[PDB]
RNA sequence: GUCGACGUACUUCAUAGGAUCAUUUCUAUAGGAAUCGUCACUCUUUGACUCUUCAAAAGAGCCACUGAAUCCAACUUGGUUGAUGAGU
RNA sequence: UGACGGAGCCAGCGAGUCUAACCUUGGCCGAGAGGUCUUGGUAAAAACUCCGUCGGGGAACGAGGAAUUCCUAGUAAGCGCAAGUCAUCAGCUUGCGUUGAUUACGUCCCUGCCCUUUGUACACAC
RNA sequence: CAUUGGUGAGCAGCGAAGGAUUUGGUGGAUUACUAGCUAAUAGCAAUCUAUUUCAAAGAAUUCAAACUUGGGGGAAUGCCUUGUUGA
């Protein structure tokens, strides 16, 4: 179903042709073509938005489609399926030609670069294989099966080091820069890799909540006894109230329906992961909600290009004798948020354009990041808008060239 | 049944409910419409349960061993594996029930037929 | 997808076997629907019979395309591939081409080293509805098999009195518009079956104006096919022929596809029977 | 036999696969002397026999 | 027992089974040393999974192959696929995963079909 | 519903639907959900849905779809012909 | 090419007689055979528990301290004046 | 655009107590049918790599004109092996493998071939 | 020639007043440490009873009451609800 978000309406509902169960969605940049693929039919349906009819049923997988995406630059549809393949379909413009790629095993999520040249693909054996689309060739994979924290369930009879319930990443997403991949899965950990160096940056644990099942690594032997486990008895009898005794649960109903339409405790899992298109954050939808993880330069001491003569005392001195360009660049070299704010408001409105012209190329992205972070919640709208006009005005074309380092900042 | 025969609501609802239950697999044929009250049994629902399907597909030897191998954790339906002997498997997931990867039971099949390939770590 | 296709083969064959077991129960249910309506006594069997009478409410609620085609008769236009035998000859390559033009939505395909299981597989997996493979004898074509793919029938025809448009007359070139179809003198149940295969090989629901009809005349066990273009003059119709003329003839009708070679055989022509020549459709 | 080979189901597991072996050429090797222990001898039995 | 790993390679209609067991460093193919794999032009097609990763990794294991089916060139491509899959699979089993990664990066950056099957499955256009 | 929950949803859907339903002009702030802010403002009907242009309620005029109206008198005779032709083919289909 | 009438040719239907069992006594008949506060002993049938086979599969996981078993090293004793093996 | 030797080297389909010639010269035995032997005449993996060697045809011909047809990846083209399946096929037909490319993969300009000229479906835009 | 199949007899090499498999039992950890019992603002812990009873306070649904049942036909007698005769 398509939804407006100004007048709040289904303006269309594309339907099937025999009503199958749709399980992934992908839609063009110039939002006129919607593809969806199901786990039922292994044919990617393609509807056209305006005339709500279906243009095509692009077929050719042998095994259900697990993801789809659109390269938003070159506009190609790369899709991937439990086939153990990727197919890059080129749908517009007399071609209708298609190019397959064999991956080692059973792919189950996909992610296109911002740029449109690369596809990262998260498979069932536990790699992220990063391919190049103009060629068909694998420009790097990263092996992951190890740095993943699968816990033991109370209803398990096999060790967590063997439990292959969750040794893979079912969701993936590049950065908006082209440098990181966040991946998350059916387990207790979100892992954040760097794409060039192939080596991971942090592993985040979604929860520590022993009222979820996949969350402890090693259970307790005080619990398991001759009867069986001990968290697994029924205690609804103990409850003092009829609606707390009543236990509807249709037997073996693995993840559908209400929460007590199954007699099993929830499992920690990350259902889906994304980065933030504006700030430094990412967000991951999981069992207990959407975990939103973010950043503070105002806490970490991450200087840039330092030297001996660059102190907060020295930059304040550079203000008080008015070499405003130098005071600003010393602020950006020391990289301390209060300091940058301090000089930012010291320098005066006549002198703003010359400074904005003479800033260095290396520190341009940082000054843009700072203006964004101050700007959404500050009040000096003339100060900020004068700054932004001068910055774009004097360094527009450079930004235009380096379109991708500045995606989030702009 | 107590509604009258020439009645398209009745005809629509029974044709639709038969096609529902047959897709689930609890009744085998979709022609005779008396099968709702005649051949819909707790035993039919049980024999769509998970261990029985392994046993029918010959992934086991007997339903006790299918149950045992499920419980020890060798069986998966698609990507995600089942510890749950009481899982009810619709026809289209009967296509996808399979062994897990790198289990010792998978290796035994392959090593017998003499097709282990350790690049797969099968 | 391999395990899927195989599973529905197994199912549909089963559910057909059931059907041939309950035709007799069909018949025992029709009797009661006559006798309730117009008051007539029932036989001793249905009289004493109580399973039936106890569940004759439900079955009272109960109540043409062929069955393999019924799933997608009018919804989707077909996709056909027309392909030559192996190392063809120049005349056969022409014949394959103009057959491709005879059917709308047909894509020619050259076989060199495409072994048959790989051809059936690749068509199945890509999704082409049916496949036409053609056999020569020094330039003259002599056979044609047509087979429908989600595990459905293959008709083999042998084809005989051939003349080709490209080699007879260059008066012009074919319309390539959705044609009209004429199916003459197909009567027996097998005849209905052959109508169904050829008819669903054709295209979408063609317009009322299309000036290209294609005739399939069953004259005495021999199917004859011609293409025609026409006009409507004020006194009558002026028919100008186009396309190849060849007498087709059916001689086998298997149920699998064309690789199988042990699928069941619905009808096979039998030459050395004592009364072979006497009948039709035998 | 050809139809059975066509519905083989290549995931079947029977338990006697641990005793029975095969070739490199595919078809299975059956011993001529009967049992799982009836293949070959030991040094004490062979010494006593000598 | 012995540390031993079996892999398979495959081009048009050839096949090639590699057993890799830890030993002293020999390489044989159908019961002859590798330095006489026959078509003699493509001997370096066979030597390149050795000389892309240096000889020492083969100084400490005993790789022994058998092929069949196909013709000259097909048996060449099956041998080298089987050897490359053999060396990287043994390294994952009986040494470290890091050296599995470095091996597979070498063979994949040079030629991915050392490791994956080059199946020219048809296309109806 | 019970049979979907039992089967752990992997079913086959309904056949189809198409059923008419009525919506009201209403402001978008009065449509959304209760919390101190708001997000959207424009009215829930579109301008074209509160006044399309259709055929004029006199007879003396012909009114086209692009919002231009012309009296029957002030057309030259050829133009009266050509507009009759246009309505001829349009209502000839519909 | 179709239904009416006639002609012929097939298909399908009754169950009587006698008994026993069914009511927590009695199935309707006197033509029929059974009301007892236990003690041992034999042979037989199913089941638990412990081990195990076809024939495997999974370990509520770790350190410590303490017993026990088996095989080799070693030493001690008996042993070509005959050790172990071995169907009266 | 190769001959002639040796030497290395690799396939995939085929497995019904059924699979397959014609004349001839004479000997022996038998009553004959024929049997046995003798004698002559006519019919029925390759490529590839390696090593040495060589350097017009018995009158028509030295790779085929104008014209037209066909062709987009295990594709064009080479190379052999096997079967013979109720129609067709031996003046041959279908399978099976083996080495395996050059050139487009764009455009409606040409020759054609269809199509719509009523947004109508529901936002936003156009 | 292989064996990537057993069962053994032997070396090189490793090698400090020995080594190698298997198994019972107890202790500590497995969630992030504020001490024991009782009639509890306190006493006890060698003991709660020969003050352990008093006084006060404390009594709706005048009966809401199986939210608790596999499906289909029923119910002699039960049960139940509504009417009714005689006290």
């Amino acid at each position: 179903r398509a939804w407006d978000l100004i007048r709040y309406r289904n303006f269309r509902t594309f339907t099937g042709t025999e009503r199958i169960q749709f399980n992934c969605l992908a839609v063009d940049p110039s939002g006129e073509v919607v593809c969806a693929g199901s786990l039922d039919n292994f044919d990617i349906h393609v509807w056209s938005v305006q005339t709500g009819q279906l243009l095509d049923a692009l077929s050719g997988h042998e095994g259900p489609v697990s993801c789809l995406s659109f390269s938003q630059e070159n506009s190609v549809l790369a899709s991937a399926s439990w086939d153990k393949t990727i197919r890059i379909w080129s749908i517009f413009g007399r071609s209708q030609q298609v190019e397959p790629i064999e991956v080692y095993s059973d792919v189950l999520a996909l992610s296109m670069r911002p740029d449109g040249k690369e596809v990262a693909v998260s498979t069932l054996k536990g790699q992220i294989s990063i391919f190049n689309i103009e060629d068909a060739k694998q420009v790097g994979n990263i092996d992951c099966r190890k740095d993943i924290i699968s816990g033991r369930f109370n209803q398990d009879r096999f060790t967590a080091k063997n439990s292959e319930r969750s040794k893979f990443f079912t969701t993936i997403h590049y950065s908006f820069d082209g440098m990181a991949i966040v991946a998350g899965g059916n387990n207790n950990s979100i892992c954040l890799y760097d794409v060039p160096n192939e080596v991971l940056l942090k592993r985040f644990i979604v929860s520590r909540n022993m009222a979820l099942n996949g969350t402890l690594e090693f259970l307790n032997s005080k619990k398991m006894t001759e009867a069986g486990s001990l968290d697994l008895i029924d205690d609804a009898g103990e409850n003092s109230d009829l609606e707390d005794r009543i236990d509807n649960s249709l037997p073996g109903s693995q993840r559908g329906g209400d929460l007590s339409t199954r007699k099993m405790r929830p499992e920690v899992r990350v259902t889906s992961v994304q980065f933030s298109p504006t700030a430094n954050a990412f967000a991951a939808a999981s069992t207990e909600g959407l975990l939103i993880y973010s950043t503070n330069d105002t806490i970490l001491f991450d200087p840039f290009d330092l030297d001996v003569d660059v102190t907060p005392h020295s930059t304040v001195e550079a203000l008080r004798e008015k070499q405003f360009l130098n005071a600003l660049v010393m602020a950006f070299r020391l990289n301390e948020e209060y300091l940058i704010n301090k000089v930012y408001e010291a320098i005066p409105i006549k002198e703003i354009p010359l400074v904005a012209s003479n800033i260095p190329a290396i520190y341009l992205p940082r000054i843009l990041k700072f203006i964004g972070d101050f700007a959404i919640e500050s009040q000096h709208i003339e100060f900020n808008l004068i700054w932004i006009k001068a910055l774009l005005s004097a360094s527009g074309g450079y930004i235009n060239e380096h379109k991708y380092l500045f995606s989030t900042a702009m | 049944s107590l509604l009258p025969p020439t009645d398209p609501f009745r005809r629509k609802h029974e044709q639709l409910l038969l096609d529902k239950l047959y897709a689930m697999g609890v009744l085998t044929t979709k022609s005779k419409i008396s099968d709702l009250e005649n051949k819909v049994t707790v035993s039919a629902i049980c024999r769509r349960r998970l261990p029985v399907i392994m046993h029918r597909l010959k992934m086991a030897e007997t339903i006790q061993d299918a149950v045992k191998f499920i419980e020890q954790g060798h069986v998966r339906v698609g990507p995600n594996l089942i510890n749950d002997p009481a899982y009810l498997v619709t026809r289209n997931m009967e296509d996808y029930v399979t062994w897990v990867d790198n289990s010792k039971i998978k290796k035994t099949l392959l090593r017998y037929r003499n097709q282990i390939d350790d690049f797969d770590f099968s | 997808m391999l395990r899927r296709q195989a599973r529905e083969r197994r199912e549909y064959l089963y559910r057909k076997a059931q059907e041939l077991q309950d035709s007799q129960l069909q018949q025992k249910r029709q009797i009661i629907k006559q006798a309730l309506a117009q008051g007539k006594p029932l036989p001793k069997e249905l009289a004493e019979d109580e399973s039936l009478q106890k569940d004759f409410r439900y079955d009272q609620s109960l109540k043409q395309v062929d069955d393999e085609y019924a799933a997608t008769s009018g919804i989707m236009d077909p996709r056909i591939i027309v392909t030559t035998s192996r190392d063809p000859s120049t005349r056969l390559s022409q014949f394959a081409k103009e057959i491709k033009l005879l059917f709308p939505n047909a894509v020619r395909l050259n076989r060199g080293n495409y072994v048959m299981p790989n051809l059936v597989d690749a068509c199945k997996k890509s999704g082409t509805t049916d496949l036409v493979v053609l056999h020569e004898h020094r330039g003259v074509p002599t056979s044609l098999t047509i087979s429908h793919f989600p595990h459905g029938p293959t008709a083999q025809f042998s084809l005989h009195n051939v003349v080709m448009r490209h080699d007879i007359i260059n008066a012009g070139n074919q319309s390539e518009v959705n044609p009209h179809l004429i199916f003459d003198n197909f009567t027996t149940a097998l005849g209905k079956r052959v109508v169904c295969i050829l008819k669903h090989l054709f295209n979408a629901g063609p317009k009322k104006d299309s000036e290209r009809v294609i005739t399939f005349a069953n004259r005495g066990d021999f199917i004859s096919v011609r293409q025609h273009v026409y006009v409507r003059t004020r006194e009558g119709v002026e028919i100008a022929e186009v396309g190849p003329r060849f007498e087709m003839r059916l001689f086998e009708l298997r149920l699998g596809t064309l690789e199988n070679k042990d699928a069941d055989v619905e009808w096979q022509l039998r030459r050395f029977i004592r009364t072979a020549n006497k009948k039709d459709y035998l | 036999l050809r139809e059975k080979a066509k519905e083989r189901n290549p995931d079947e597991y029977y338990h006697a696969m641990h005793s029975r072996k095969t070739d490199a050429k595919g078809l299975l090797i059956s011993s001529r002397h009967g049992d799982e222990e009836d293949e070959s001898l030991s040094m004490d039995q062979v010494k006593l026999l000598k | 027992a012995v540390p031993s790993v079996q892999t398979f390679g495959k081009k048009k209609s050839a096949t090639a089974v590699a057993h890799v067991k830890a030993g002293k460093g020999l390489i044989k193919v159908n019961g002859s040393p590798i330095t006489l794999v026959e078509p003699e032009i493509l001997r370096f097609k066979v030597y390149e999974p050795l000389l892309l990763v240096g000889l020492d990794k083969f100084s400490n294991i005993d790789i022994r192959v058998r092929v069949t089916g196909g013709g000259h060139v097909s048996q060449v491509y099956a041998i080298r696929q089987a050897i490359a899959k053999g060396l990287v699979a043994y390294h994952q089993k009986y040494v470290d995963e890091q050296s599995k990664n470095e091996l597979k990066k070498a063979f994949t950056s040079y030629d991915r079909t050392l490791l994956i099957a080059d199946s020219r499955r048809p296309e109806p256009k | 519903y019970k049979l979907d929950v039992l089967s752990s949803v992997h079913f086959v859907p309904k056949p189809a639907s198409t059923s008419l339903e009525i919506r009201v002009e209403t402001p978008t702030i009065s449509m959304e959900d209760a919390q101190p802010l708001y997000m959207s403002n424009a009215s829930s009907l579109a301008p074209q849905e509160i006044y399309n242009v259709g055929k004029a309620e006199k007879d003396g005029e012909i009114r086209l779809k692009n919002g231009v109206a012309m009296s029957k008198e002030e057309l030259t005779r050829e133009d009266k012909n050509r507009l009759r032709r246009a309505l001829k083919r349009k209502r000839s289909k519909a």
